[PDB]
């Protein structure tokens, strides 16, 4: 992640995050919509952040420091590319709606009241296609690289020498090659929680809470067919 | 540091983010509650010993069959959660969520937690149930359960008043470390 946007998503909400005298003069409504719509992307960034730990810190760092066979490094990181490349887009599109909204002269103070058609072109035609062969692929292949981790560690000490390595930063804490592997499991199922509670509070105009109710169905369409694709690979 | 799992598992709105973001953050959120929970290490010293406790939810899960079992992998210690003003969340909990616990956690100690105790003694919680020909969760029909489940333990707690939260936490770190 880069300063200016963990900066720009370091406050706890969207009331924390913009200046007192800008939220003021808003509706308690406004509020509430806006606090759900930043932390979809506050969470966004943080997934595409755990996407880059994993390709640049983990899968990146055994292929330039370690001698592991052909296959191992993508059998632990499956789809991580094309995880990293579906993601990046999305909180670019997010980032960038955020940055229109901004008042002049001010980099914090916005509100965002268009979001519904931003979801709908995510979670419909190709890109929803491709999320779904992305998610079926890595959660098939989710219990097949825990097993080979384990086996890599309880085998290999040059492995576990890296992995003390890497990990030993205060801000990996909660980011292991295991808990990376769980926090993109478990990213796509937290989308209809955070659409249902930013619909509840975006009945103001009638055009964003049908936007935002056709994205709700189109996120659990998606959520139902990656379910369906999913048999798990035992190596 | 030993470092530990523990899982919550529990109907949708049996309170169990809620207990896992007041307890990852000390305090009550005093401004927005969020809506999500990523994950949390929590740094636990219990009777001595310094865990290392990894937090994991299944919010969002419960209606995916074949995405949500993927959170089961190496899991130290399940807290098996119900509300206290929901009857019906402490019926599934036999049928529903301790055959699967049983099945991909096996010989993994379960803590049956009762949420939302607060609501034991609000009107309005006593009047919507009593329309419904019921009443909040006893202390009895909870301790119950626990024992018909095989449950390691029974414990109940408030994360609207953080009361018992702690001792939730202090004591599934107790039971993830017996081996
Ligand atoms: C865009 C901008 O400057 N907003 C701002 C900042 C601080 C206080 C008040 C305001 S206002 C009057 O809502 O635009
Ligand atoms: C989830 C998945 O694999 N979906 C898939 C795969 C191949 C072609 C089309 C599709 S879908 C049903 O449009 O998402």
């Amino acid at each position: 992640s880069m300063e200016m946007d963990e900066k720009d998503f370091a406050a706890d909400s969207w009331s924390l995050a913009v200046d007192s005298s800008f939220l003021q003069q808003h509706k308690k409504e406004v509020m509430k919509q806006q606090d759900v719509i930043y932390e979809l992307i506050q969470t966004e960034l943080h997934h595409v952040r755990t996407l880059k730990i994993m390709t640049r810190l983990f899968r990146t760092g055994m292929l330039e420091e370690l001698h592991l066979e052909p296959g191992v490094v993508q059998g632990l990181f499956p789809c991580v590319d094309e995880l990293s490349d579906i993601h990046t887009r999305f909180l670019s599109q997010l980032l960038e709606r955020r940055r229109q909204a901004l008042c002049p002269g001010s980099t914090r103070n916005f509100v965002i009241h268009r979001l519904g058609d931003l979801l709908i072109s995510q979670f419909s035609g190709p890109s929803a296609e491709q999320m779904c062969k992305t998610y079926s692929e890595f959660c098939s292949r989710h219990s097949k690289a825990l097993k080979l981790y384990k086996e890599l560690y309880a085998r290999d000490k040059r492995f576990q020498q890296f992995i003390r390595k890497v990990t030993r930063p205060a801000v990996l804490k909660r980011h292991g090659v295991q808990e990376c592997i769980l926090l993109v499991t478990q990213r796509i199922t937290k989308y209809p929680l955070l659409i249902s509670r930013i619909l509840q509070h975006s009945h103001g105009i009638e055009e964003e809470r049908q936007d935002l109710t056709t994205a709700l169905g189109l996120v659990k369409e998606l959520l139902s067919n990656v379910d369906e694709g999913i048999y798990q690979l035992e190596k | 540091a030993i470092r530990k799992k523990l899982v919550i598992v529990g109907d949708g709105a049996c309170g169990k983010t809620c207990l896992l973001i007041v307890f990852s953050k000390d305090q009550f959120p005093e401004v927005y509650v969020p809506t999500v929970f990523e994950n949390y290490v929590a740094d636990i010293e219990v009777d001595g010993k310094q865990v290392e406790l990894a937090l994991w939810d299944t919010a969002g899960q419960e209606d995916y069959d074949r995405l949500r079992p993927l959170s089961y992998p190496d899991t130290d210690v399940i807290l098996m959660c119900f509300s206290i003003d929901s009857p019906d969340s402490l019926e599934n909990i036999p049928e529903k969520w301790t055959p699967e616990v049983k099945h991909f956690c096996p010989n993994v100690p379960i803590i049956l937690v009762g949420n939302k105790k607060d609501l034991r003694n609000d009107e309005h919680t006593r009047r919507e149930l009593a329309k419904m020909k019921q009443e909040p969760v006893k202390p009895e029909e909870g301790r119950d359960m626990a024992n018909r489940i095989g449950a390691f333990g029974y414990m109940e707690c408030s994360a609207k008043t953080k009361d018992g939260v702690r001792e939730v936490f202090e004591m599934a770190t107790r039971a993830a470390l017996q081996a």
